[PDB]
């Protein structure tokens, strides 16, 4: 099985005679869905990998100065000039200081000063445009009527047997049709990339921290940038923002480096959506694809079945889920061979009449070997009850109290 | 995640003995700690430590505390042990190993995907 | 110190039911410590064994069936690796292991059981 | 020869991360080095289950803590009257052809 | 106050309420800070593994 | 500035063909326009495949659509697939590029030989 | 949009090489890029350089600093390539092409169309 040891977990029931049974899948949600006589089968979206993107702007967060140097003519000789105005790897700016007889000239008043330096970058974030055509959502499935994961040893496992298969959605390519094999296949045509991720988003790297940031907040960022497009040596716009010179107390302009900006911006994107996982593919945080079930083809595994004869015996004791379901695991011991296991729920002994409702819709065993556990689940009554599994002679009764 | 190691077959002693541990089957800098433990001919197991997968960070042994030196590169997915001036003592059996730090279930807290070993003796040559 | 310590040697005959206890150092407190046990085939790189901390806390191996058992008694900390259903392929070399206060592996001595015939 | 009040560390880094958890009803978890100053400790709990390796199912009990480490601090001093040593410089006319001094 | 090599002025009242790791006096060695959780934040969302 | 190419290719009939065009370290993959060329001994060579991602892409003339691109900015490679191998396609490839100052930078000829 | 290159078969070493080629079907004064590509047989390609039918602006391949000039007659509708001072490995066969590079839909940036090509070996025996 699956899907049982989360709180997000989301039960739906499939309307008798219809085959479309919509649903809304997110990270790290469950979903149950449930039919009149169709399996229940449990998905879940798993991973939300982006990769194979290309960058749009790189920004600048830890920028260093080098080669201060400066050019100033006195105040009616004009105004100031210095060479490395003309080069794009120099910061500059035009600024009047006091001149007169003391320092080297014959009038007093507000001479033109340019001061230039080199400037470079030491970190440096980049974010990237994330085209609808690349990106992978991951689906798990999980029908009932199995024991935790058998022969199979993890519990995604494989996709090699029953029960268990991964489905991949990406637009481009949204219908999907799950062959889960014995009991028939479950089609999803899922809705992606329209239930969320917007084009707004930005995947944003920065010192192996990743997010995903809107449209016209990454645009405007305050920062030294250069365009999606990556060289030697590469050229930095709007580096006065990092630079700053401003007045000292005259005859001359101070330049000073804005040190680091990376827990600047660590707090300027406050609940914005983070991808932080790596390994050359951004793994998201975040969820809430729309689906469509189609229960066309797919069919019971336990209706060609007899009862199973051999009673059972308790495993584990029965717990209480998080939501009010009883789980119970238990094994057969009776080498009937393929057989349908009889479960119930009884508020009395003298007739085992329904009272409450069962999750695992029939459940039953796998293998003709001897010894052989299964799992199921059911949603009891409110208030005291019993369990019951087995046929008449040879029962097992365990008081159960719900809510 | 299918560990294989690699190594040389034979090291004279007081020299630099490296072994090179290949993980095929899973990324390296998600997290879960890769250790090396040995067993030196027939004992017990002996640990000489692991390196983080995330972070880097190396914890290693008390014993063990001047001569190991854990090496990791994730552009090839592997991580590699240095063992510098080697005793006669030394000749074991190595293996890398998997181990969980922050996760939520302590299973794995212990060692659960091992690799296939090396052999490896401090005789003279031959 | 912080050393684990168990006999070298013990066996049983098929069928019985086996306890491989595991003996921690006087400076832990076994009632809160996450027993960890390896078993080793002769020649065949020790796996992973059984997990056990709690009657309502345990793993198992990804294969290995409910007759390998763990408990706990806290009078003289010893923890225990219980194998119910002796089968001759239980013939194996078992060891227990925790962990100091930071953090480093410490493994016991472990117990070559064999299974007789 | 001013002297320190207070001292901010605007870089730092941790290390020596490690969680503890138990499933539910087996109490709180603990670590050893959640007493051990340089440290920062949270206790949450997380959803557990059979699936998990349990025998009950609900909230379970997990506490993480990393080693903290400061790279980089921030130091504010006291101006104190001990050490202000103002300088007042004078120049009088009537001599002194060009310049400040 | 100094910060990385360059030096600035500041009102007390603002400063003694900065939200930031701090000591009192002049630890040289290994300081003891207060208030660590100003850096260390704990994304811990309900399913597993706080980080 | 160089491209790196693969010497030796061989692939059965009716398979997909994948050739790579590693672009230098200088060089990310993702944001250059990608040429394809294919050639024959004794003629000159026509203009194959271009492409920069699956929603900029242009064929040649007479090219039909089992000839795809793709690329790993991972590994800052640049990919020329063709499916359903047929035997008139067999001829060597080549990949180009334009760099800062419009210097066009060939690779060193992907020799396909189909099965 | 044929393109037919044509010239000599065998240039002397230290000497300057000529090749040529007529635009057989379209105007040279319209913008489009017009170029020389060689290669030895067996060899990669390796561009020369192209010349503009609008501008006249020509800019070649780094090596060949001032190796190269390529020549032009818009009237006439042909244009040239001088390789003055050729060398002794300088032997290839030499290809005449056309691209774009004005902004036509990127893909016409790539030389669409080709010559047939001329053959030329640097020997002195």
């Amino acid at each position: 099985i699956r899907c049982i040891g989360v709180s997000n977990r989301d039960f739906v029931e499939g309307m008798s005679g219809g085959t479309w049974v919509d649903v809304v899948l997110e990270h790290g949600g469950c979903v149950t869905v449930m039919a009149q006589d169709k399996p229940t089968v449990d998905i879940e979206l798993v991973t939300t990998t982006v990769s194979n993107m290309a960058e749009v702007r790189s920004y600048c967060y830890e920028a260093s100065i080098s080669d201060m140097a400066s050019d100033s003519r006195c105040p009616t000789q004009g105004e100031a000039y210095l060479d490395k105005q003309s080069d794009t790897q120099y910061v500059c700016k035009r600024t009047l200081v006091d001149r007169g007889w003391g320092n080297g000239c014959g009038l007093f008043g507000k001479g033109s000063l340019v001061t230039c330096a080199k400037f470079a970058c030491s970190k440096k974030m980049t974010g990237k445009s994330i085209q609808p055509e690349n990106l992978e959502y991951r689906i798990m499935l999980s029908v009932h009527g199995s024991q935790h994961s058998g022969m199979i040893v993890n519990d995604t496992g494989h996709e090699t047997d029953e029960n268990r298969a991964k489905v991949e959605i990406t637009p481009n390519s949204p219908r999907a049709e799950a062959t889960l094999g014995g009991f028939g296949s479950l089609g999803l045509d899922c809705e992606p990339r329209t239930g969320l991720d917007f084009s707004d988003l930005y995947y944003l790297t920065m010192n192996n921290k990743h997010w995903l940031v809107h449209k016209e907040w990454f645009h405007d960022i305050p920062l030294p940038w250069h365009a999606g497009a990556d060289t030697g040596t590469p050229h930095w716009n709007n580096k006065e923002a990092l630079v700053e010179f401003k007045d000292a107390h005259a005859k001359r302009q101070t330049v000073v480096v804005l040190g680091s900006q990376e827990g600047a911006v660590h707090t300027a994107l406050a609940g914005a959506l983070e991808a932080e996982m790596d390994g050359a593919k951004g793994r998201l945080s975040s969820g809430h694809l729309k689906c469509r079930l189609k229960m066309d083809k797919l069919r019971l595994k336990g209706v060609s079945y007899s009862l199973c004869t051999a009673a059972f015996t308790f495993t584990k004791i029965p717990a209480e889920t998080l939501h009010g379901t009883v789980t119970v695991e238990v094994q057969y011991a009776g080498t009937d061979g393929p057989c349908k296991v009889p479960a119930q729920m009884a508020v009395d002994m003298q007739t085992l009449t329904p009272v409450g409702r069962l999750i695992t819709a029939n459940p039953v065993i796998t293998e003709s070997t001897e010894n052989s556990k299964m799992m199921l689940e059911l949603d009891p009554p409110f208030g005291d009850s019993y369990i019951v599994i087995g046929v008449g002679e040879k029962k097992i009764t365990h008081h159960w109290h719900r809510s | 995640v299918q560990l294989q190691e690699s190594g040389p077959g034979l090291v004279k002693p007081s020299e630099t003995l490296s072994l090179t541990c290949a993980v095929s089957g899973y990324s390296i800098s998600s997290g879960y700690y890769w250790g090396w433990i040995r067993q030196p001919p027939g004992k017990g197991l002996e640990y000489i430590g692991y390196i983080s997968g995330s972070s880097g960070s190396t914890y290693y042994n008390p014993s063990l505390k001047s001569r190991v030196t854990i090496s990791k590169d994730t552009s090839k997915n592997q991580f590699s042990l240095k063992l510098s001036s080697v005793t006669a003592a030394d000749t074991a059996v190595y293996y890398c190993a998997r181990r969980d730090r922050v996760g939520s279930y302590p299973y794995y807290y212990g060692l659960d995907s091992w690799g296939q070993g090396v052999l490896v003796t401090v005789s003279s040559a031959s | 110190q912080s050393v684990l310590t168990q006999p070298p040697s013990l066996s049983a005959s098929p069928g019985a039911s086996a306890r491989l206890p595991c003996t921690l150092s006087s400076d832990l407190s076994v009632g809160s410590k996450n027993m960890y046990w390896y078993q080793q085939k002769p020649g065949s790189a020790p796996r992973l064994f059984l997990y056990y901390y709690s009657d309502s806390d345990k793993q198992l191996g990804p294969g290995v069936p409910n007759r390998v058992s763990g408990s706990k008694e806290t009078s003289s900390n010893t923890a225990f690796l219980l194998i119910s259903g002796l089968q001759p392929e239980d013939e194996a070399d078992y060891y227990c292991q925790v962990y100091d206060g930071s953090a480093n592996d410490v493994f016991g001595s472990g117990t070559k059981l064999t299974v007789l015939g």
